[PDB]
RNA sequence: UCCCCCGUGCCCAUAGCGGCGUGGAACCACCCGUUCCCAUUCCGAACACGGAAGUGAAACGCGCCAGCGCCGAUGGUACUGGGCGGGCGACCGCCUGGGAGAGUAGGUCGGUGCGGGGGA
RNA sequence: CGCCUCCUAAAAGGUAACGGAGGCGCCCAAAGGUCCCCUCAGGCGGGACGGAAAUCCGCCGGAGAGCGCAAGGGUAGAAGGGGGCCUGACUGCGAGGCCUGCAAGCCGAGCAGGGGCGAAAGCCGGGCCUAGUGAACCGGUGGUCCCGUGUGGAAGGGCCAUCGAUCAACGGAUAAAAGUUACCCCGGGGAUAACAGGCUGAUCUCCCCCGAGCGUCCACAGCGGCGGGGAGGUUUGGCACCUCGAUGUCGGCUCGUCGCAUCCUGGGGCUGAAGAAGGUCCCAAGGGUUGGGCUGUUCGCCCAUUAAAGCGGCACGCGAGCUG
RNA sequence: GUGGAGCCUGGGAGUGAGGGCGCGAGCGAUAACGUCCGCGUCCGAGCGCGGGAACAACCGAGACCGCCAGCUAAGGCCCCCAAGUCUGGGCUAAGUGGUAAAGGAUGUGGCGCCGCGAAGACAGCCAGGAGGUUGGCUUAGAAGCAGCCAUCCUUUAAAGAGUGCGUAAUAGCUCACUGGUCGAGUGGCGCCGCGCCGAAAAUGAUCGGGGCUUAAGCCCAGCGCCGAAGCUGCGGGUCUGGGGGAUGACCCCAGGCGGUAGGGGAGCGUUCCCGAUGCCGAUGAAGGCCGACCCGCGAGGGCGGCUGGAGGUAAGGGAAGUGC
RNA sequence: GAGGGGUUGUGGCGUGCCUAUUGAAGCAUGAGCCGGCGACUCACGGUCGUGGGCGAGCUUAAGCCGUUGAGGCGGAGGCGUAGGGAAACCGAGUCCGAACAGGGCGCAGCGGCCGCAAAGUCCGCGGCCGUGGACCCGAAACCGGGC
């Protein structure tokens, strides 16, 4: 009688950051996320495991595509 | 136009959310009375506890 | 400001597959060549250059067709925030607000911005 | 026993159990940077040796292939495949954030230095991403030339860089460590086991439902495949709720008392009941229910009888009643 | 949205054994007063109050004090027991109500749905119910009625080579079946309400008791009342806020005032020091014993009578061997 | 002596105290009863708060003189007035750096001259922390010297 399971890792805290409509900074991560389930759109950049952050002050928007995806935009301020 | 409400039910026994309306509406002691303007967001915690409270339209 | 074409976007299949039909003046393509620039893990197929005899066969564009694909109500129901009841339980109901998915009726062989060439 | 992936996780985040499943303790000098080009698996048809599958051709085929390895997410409008030039697998920094008890961990535009690729826009501070890891202390090595015990040196330190961890009990007590105690002791706990009780009733005991089939014939005299529903609380357990500043334990003896699912005696129905004797079910707890051999035994087997030699509860009834 | 809300800095903690319940899951056995998470809640700390017979966490409700006043909540209104032997419609006959399941049943009531019937049904009585056929797989019997790979005719008013019983076979009874007889209903389904059985456990029973049957049970619809420390009336306290008024002078208005660990505030008393070369004291100190008196929320402080017989010590401050 | 004191027949209501616990009247702990003894302190340092003194300053220690319940002197020293850096060192800056870059850590009164209010510091007081047995009582044990 034992158990080979057992195991599990640390929950990693994954998901949007900041929701359409808030006033971000530049530099704020918006998504934290594996993969490009969202895709950087105007004035957001994308780190080496796909963090979305904004590369201005402004307001964050969202903007479903379609096939092409979902994507982040910061509207400057 | 406003709305008269009074506290008929006690809130013991129900969750802090419906407590925390009652505050909001002023309403602290049982078979009290406020009159309050009628409002949505005042409606809203009216409603919220409607299953404590009596409501009457007034003026 | 209308019609055709050529670039380029947006909506993101109501825009797709398939079948048929259509167009070469213009534009586009195939085309004619491989000297020259450039090119093939072999091939001028591609990429590229110089052309202008031909053909809209291929491709592209534009039509028509609902076999497929795609979209899809209304109504009813499931489920449910909040409020209440019932059952020993597995579970089952009522009130108020919200309300699918499947399916049915039906819809669809795209719509639109900007610039350019042509036509009236 | 740390770390990663999925689920549990109740559509933000987080969320436990000795819950359900898998992986890591590496690797790559390209499997890294950039520029350019290319597009899969699979199905069908065609083709020497050649096959289900080697390589070739055509048609269909949006992604089911691939992406070093688990899983997930992501992905061809490339992160997949090929080639050229390369070393940014940078130095000095770092606005602003994610996450978060701390300490860690994570993302990062932009500026300067000197570069790589590109005509350029630009990209490049390793790798599609999330595991591939270890705080201090102590010490090594290279550099720096900062300190140098009256002074000049030197010894020895500091600083920068890097090294030695299955410290894997993975926030890592020491540089260095196994057993035994029925010879045991103290402090505590009914926070936690062994007894009894309790809750539960899987297991246990008993009673039913269904009616395959048996019974020469005939489902139900007596039986009851495969399955189905309960009752009881005497078994073995589950749980850990009163009791660990103590609730004495098996068996016997003594003394009873109760339940009835009845062993006998009394009353019945059915019978595959001729009679006698039985079988099966129903009612019935008034009374009764032997002596002995074995064994600590309860139980059981045996001997001789008997109307019968019932089964259970009472802290497995009863040690301030005895035994031991 | 002005709340014992929120944010910032800092002082002091305690807690890091939870538990029941509802919902959502995992584990367990669609077990546990089981176990492990999530959302909520109550108890913990509200073992204070009403209801639930009794009972931490179910229902009602958040107890500042007082009243021989009023209204309600849950739950109740026949008596124990405060208020209806209240009103109208229905059901149950089981004391069901007042603990249970598969399953079984001409219990009862309300619905639908077939039929069959005065072209005479059902029930009863009355006949008939028949040849092929001791039939075919067939032998060891299989003759309608031990299993099959069959249901066909014939005479008829009517009749299945056959419903059930019987034989080893046969026969026999008798069904579906047609005729006469009476003279209006009869047989079969399905659904809903309420009941019946299935229902055995251990000291004496019981729905809390008594007792209840057009209820004092159950379902539907009402009016009244009773009922808590909830709410109201009256009076008071304290704190906070707002006014007075200017400031703690007191008043008026309003609101808060359950509480374990724990935080904070304000006081009482004990021993001693300054005050004190003072003052109280034999016309009686301290201590003791009474008091139904006075002040104080309280801890306490006065005052009076008795005892006692020599000490005690103010306003205001100081210090601790300070309250069992 | 229209009040009060004693007693208690009947009726209503009603689960000791403390401790420990999720939960006790609890059949869990402790207590026969009474009286007396009985447990959060002190020193030094620290950190906040607070009442005062002085303020770019504040303050003395051991001693010495006096007093005989009289205070005074004594500036050695301590804290503060500058930080940054491992350090050399520089300084309202400094460290990393090639940087004149970027970043870390630093740097700053109300009034009509006098007030006030204030760095800071001294002393009193109070909370809590460190060191001591540090709230009190309690082991089994370990060690030394003897009997
Ligand atoms: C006795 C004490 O001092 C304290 O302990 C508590 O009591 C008891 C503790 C244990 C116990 C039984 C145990 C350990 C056991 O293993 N018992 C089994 C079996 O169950 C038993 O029936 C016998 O079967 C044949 O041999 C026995 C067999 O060993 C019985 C008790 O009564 C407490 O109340 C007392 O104060
Ligand atoms: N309105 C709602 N959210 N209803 C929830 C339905 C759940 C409930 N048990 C029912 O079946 O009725
Ligand atoms: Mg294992
Ligand atoms: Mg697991
Ligand atoms: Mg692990
Ligand atoms: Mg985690
Ligand atoms: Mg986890
Ligand atoms: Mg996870
Ligand atoms: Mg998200
Ligand atoms: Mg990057
Ligand atoms: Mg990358
Ligand atoms: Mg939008
Ligand atoms: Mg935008
Ligand atoms: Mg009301
Ligand atoms: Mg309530
Ligand atoms: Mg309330
Ligand atoms: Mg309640
Ligand atoms: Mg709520
Ligand atoms: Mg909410
Ligand atoms: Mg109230
Ligand atoms: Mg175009
Ligand atoms: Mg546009
Ligand atoms: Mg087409
Ligand atoms: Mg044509
Ligand atoms: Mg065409
Ligand atoms: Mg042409
Ligand atoms: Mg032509
Ligand atoms: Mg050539
Ligand atoms: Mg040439
Ligand atoms: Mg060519
Ligand atoms: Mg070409
Ligand atoms: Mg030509
Ligand atoms: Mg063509
Ligand atoms: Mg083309
Ligand atoms: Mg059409
Ligand atoms: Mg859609
Ligand atoms: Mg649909
Ligand atoms: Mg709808
Ligand atoms: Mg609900
Ligand atoms: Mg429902
Ligand atoms: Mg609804
Ligand atoms: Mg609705
Ligand atoms: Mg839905
Ligand atoms: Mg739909
Ligand atoms: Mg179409
Ligand atoms: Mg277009
Ligand atoms: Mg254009
Ligand atoms: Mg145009
Ligand atoms: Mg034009
Ligand atoms: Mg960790
Ligand atoms: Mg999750
Ligand atoms: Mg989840
Ligand atoms: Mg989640
Ligand atoms: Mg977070
Ligand atoms: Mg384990
Ligand atoms: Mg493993
Ligand atoms: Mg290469
Ligand atoms: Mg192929
Ligand atoms: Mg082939
Ligand atoms: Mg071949
Ligand atoms: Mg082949
Ligand atoms: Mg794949
Ligand atoms: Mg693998
Ligand atoms: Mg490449
Ligand atoms: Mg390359
Ligand atoms: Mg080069
Ligand atoms: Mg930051
Ligand atoms: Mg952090
Ligand atoms: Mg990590
Ligand atoms: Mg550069
Ligand atoms: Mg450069
Ligand atoms: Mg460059
Ligand atoms: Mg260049
Ligand atoms: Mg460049
Ligand atoms: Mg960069
Ligand atoms: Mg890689
Ligand atoms: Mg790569
Ligand atoms: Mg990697
Ligand atoms: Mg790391
Ligand atoms: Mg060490
Ligand atoms: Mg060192
Ligand atoms: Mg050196
Ligand atoms: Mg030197
Ligand atoms: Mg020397
Ligand atoms: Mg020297
Ligand atoms: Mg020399
Ligand atoms: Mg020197
Ligand atoms: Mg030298
Ligand atoms: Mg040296
Ligand atoms: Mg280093
Ligand atoms: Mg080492
Ligand atoms: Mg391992
Ligand atoms: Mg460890
Ligand atoms: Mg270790
Ligand atoms: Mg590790
Ligand atoms: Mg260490
Ligand atoms: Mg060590
Ligand atoms: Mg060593
Ligand atoms: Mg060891
Ligand atoms: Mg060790
Ligand atoms: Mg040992
Ligand atoms: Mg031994
Ligand atoms: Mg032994
Ligand atoms: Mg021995
Ligand atoms: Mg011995
Ligand atoms: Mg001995
Ligand atoms: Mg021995
Ligand atoms: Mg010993
Ligand atoms: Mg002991
Ligand atoms: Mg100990
Ligand atoms: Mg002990
Ligand atoms: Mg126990
Ligand atoms: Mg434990
Ligand atoms: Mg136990
Ligand atoms: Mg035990
Ligand atoms: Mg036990
Ligand atoms: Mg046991
Ligand atoms: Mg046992
Ligand atoms: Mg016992
Ligand atoms: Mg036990
Ligand atoms: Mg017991
Ligand atoms: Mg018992
Ligand atoms: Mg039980
Ligand atoms: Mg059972
Ligand atoms: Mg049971
Ligand atoms: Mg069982
Ligand atoms: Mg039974
Ligand atoms: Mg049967
Ligand atoms: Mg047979
Ligand atoms: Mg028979
Ligand atoms: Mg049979
Ligand atoms: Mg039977
Ligand atoms: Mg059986
Ligand atoms: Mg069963
Ligand atoms: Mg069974
Ligand atoms: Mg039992
Ligand atoms: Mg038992
Ligand atoms: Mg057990
Ligand atoms: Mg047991
Ligand atoms: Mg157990
Ligand atoms: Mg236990
Ligand atoms: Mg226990
Ligand atoms: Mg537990
Ligand atoms: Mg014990
Ligand atoms: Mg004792
Ligand atoms: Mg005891
Ligand atoms: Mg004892
Ligand atoms: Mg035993
Ligand atoms: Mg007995
Ligand atoms: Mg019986
Ligand atoms: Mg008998
Ligand atoms: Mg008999
Ligand atoms: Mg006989
Ligand atoms: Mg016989
Ligand atoms: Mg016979
Ligand atoms: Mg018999
Ligand atoms: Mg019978
Ligand atoms: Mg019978
Ligand atoms: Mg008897
Ligand atoms: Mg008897
Ligand atoms: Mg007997
Ligand atoms: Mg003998
Ligand atoms: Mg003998
Ligand atoms: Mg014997
Ligand atoms: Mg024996
Ligand atoms: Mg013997
Ligand atoms: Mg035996
Ligand atoms: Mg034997
Ligand atoms: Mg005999
Ligand atoms: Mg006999
Ligand atoms: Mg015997
Ligand atoms: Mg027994
Ligand atoms: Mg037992
Ligand atoms: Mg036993
Ligand atoms: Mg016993
Ligand atoms: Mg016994
Ligand atoms: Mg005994
Ligand atoms: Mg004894
Ligand atoms: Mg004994
Ligand atoms: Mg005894
Ligand atoms: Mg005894
Ligand atoms: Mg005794
Ligand atoms: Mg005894
Ligand atoms: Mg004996
Ligand atoms: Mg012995
Ligand atoms: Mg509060
Ligand atoms: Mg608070
Ligand atoms: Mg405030
Ligand atoms: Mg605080
Ligand atoms: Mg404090
Ligand atoms: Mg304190
Ligand atoms: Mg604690
Ligand atoms: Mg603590
Ligand atoms: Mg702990
Ligand atoms: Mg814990
Ligand atoms: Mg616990
Ligand atoms: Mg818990
Ligand atoms: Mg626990
Ligand atoms: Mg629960
Ligand atoms: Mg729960
Ligand atoms: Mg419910
Ligand atoms: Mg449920
Ligand atoms: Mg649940
Ligand atoms: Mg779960
Ligand atoms: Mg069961
Ligand atoms: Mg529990
Ligand atoms: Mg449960
Ligand atoms: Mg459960
Ligand atoms: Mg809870
Ligand atoms: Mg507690
Ligand atoms: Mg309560
Ligand atoms: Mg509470
Ligand atoms: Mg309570
Ligand atoms: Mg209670
Ligand atoms: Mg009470
Ligand atoms: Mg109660
Ligand atoms: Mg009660
Ligand atoms: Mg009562
Ligand atoms: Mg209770
Ligand atoms: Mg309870
Ligand atoms: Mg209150
Ligand atoms: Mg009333
Ligand atoms: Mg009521
Ligand atoms: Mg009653
Ligand atoms: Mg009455
Ligand atoms: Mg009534
Ligand atoms: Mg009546
Ligand atoms: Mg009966
Ligand atoms: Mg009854
Ligand atoms: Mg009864
Ligand atoms: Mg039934
Ligand atoms: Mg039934
Ligand atoms: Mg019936
Ligand atoms: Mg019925
Ligand atoms: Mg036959
Ligand atoms: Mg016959
Ligand atoms: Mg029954
Ligand atoms: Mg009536
Ligand atoms: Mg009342
Ligand atoms: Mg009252
Ligand atoms: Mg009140
Ligand atoms: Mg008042
Ligand atoms: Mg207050
Ligand atoms: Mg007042
Ligand atoms: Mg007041
Ligand atoms: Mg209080
Ligand atoms: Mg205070
Ligand atoms: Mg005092
Ligand atoms: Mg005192
Ligand atoms: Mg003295
Ligand atoms: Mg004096
Ligand atoms: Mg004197
Ligand atoms: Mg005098
Ligand atoms: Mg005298
Ligand atoms: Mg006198
Ligand atoms: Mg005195
Ligand atoms: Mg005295
Ligand atoms: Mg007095
Ligand atoms: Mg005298
Ligand atoms: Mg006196
Ligand atoms: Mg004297
Ligand atoms: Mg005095
Ligand atoms: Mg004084
Ligand atoms: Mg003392
Ligand atoms: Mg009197
Ligand atoms: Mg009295
Ligand atoms: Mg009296
Ligand atoms: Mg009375
Ligand atoms: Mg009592
Ligand atoms: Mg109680
Ligand atoms: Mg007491
Ligand atoms: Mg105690
Ligand atoms: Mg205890
Ligand atoms: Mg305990
Ligand atoms: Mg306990
Ligand atoms: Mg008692
Ligand atoms: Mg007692
Ligand atoms: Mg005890
Ligand atoms: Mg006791
Ligand atoms: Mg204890
Ligand atoms: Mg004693
Ligand atoms: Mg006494
Ligand atoms: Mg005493
Ligand atoms: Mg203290
Ligand atoms: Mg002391
Ligand atoms: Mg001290
Ligand atoms: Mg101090
Ligand atoms: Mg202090
Ligand atoms: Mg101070
Ligand atoms: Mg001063
Ligand atoms: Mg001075
Ligand atoms: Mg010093
Ligand atoms: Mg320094
Ligand atoms: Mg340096
Ligand atoms: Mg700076
Ligand atoms: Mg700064
Ligand atoms: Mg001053
Ligand atoms: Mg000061
Ligand atoms: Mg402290
Ligand atoms: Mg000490
Ligand atoms: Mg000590
Ligand atoms: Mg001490
Ligand atoms: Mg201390
Ligand atoms: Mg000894
Ligand atoms: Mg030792
Ligand atoms: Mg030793
Ligand atoms: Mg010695």
């Amino acid at each position: 009688g034992s158990t080979r399971n057992g195991r599990d890792s640390q929950a990693k805290r994954l998901g949007v950051k900041r929701y359409e409509g808030q006033v971000v900074r530049a530099g704020n991560i918006l998504v934290r996320q594996r993969g490009t389930r969202f895709k950087p759109g105007k004035n957001v950049g994308m780190g080496r495991d796909f963090t979305l952050f904004a590369l201005v002050d402004g307001v964050v928007e969202f903007q479903d595509r379609g096939r092409l995806g979902r994507y982040v935009h910061v509207r400057p301020l | 136009p406003r709305l008269k409400v009074k506290l008929v039910k006690s809130p013991i026994g129900y969750p802090k959310d419906q407590k925390a309306a009652l505050k909001a509406l002023g309403l602290r002691r049982l078979q009290q009375e406020r009159v309050l303007e009628d409002t949505p967001a005042i409606r809203g915690n009216v409603e919220k506890v409607a299953h404590l409270v009596r409501v009457e339209v007034v003026e």
